[PDB]
């Protein structure tokens, strides 16, 4: 049972979870500056926080 | 018509927070709220 069910710190689902979707200042999350992923959460207005 | 409204603050319900200092207005989708001091 030990051993079966040893999970792990699990991971992050995509840009859904509470984790992410409202920042803590524990957590750090970015992208590349002045790129695709830049002008695709700037240009979407629920993915402004 | 325009009528007052009050508001506290609570975690998921109304979460108040201080003005962008970059350009003097917040974010979208995030309505003003004076507070009193």
């Amino acid at each position: 049972a030990f051993l079966v069910l040893d999970r792990p710190e699990e991971r992050i689902t995509g840009i859904n979870d509470p984790r992410l979707r409202n920042p803590s200042d524990k957590f750090i999350y970015a992208t590349v500056k002045q790129s695709s992923v830049d002008i695709y959460f700037r240009r979407q207005v629920e993915l402004s926080t | 018509d325009h009528l007052s409204i009050v508001t506290l603050e609570e975690a998921p319900f109304v979460i108040v927070e201080s003005v962008d200092p970059l350009s003097g207005t917040c974010m979208r989708n995030t309505v003003p709220c004076q507070k009193r001091i």
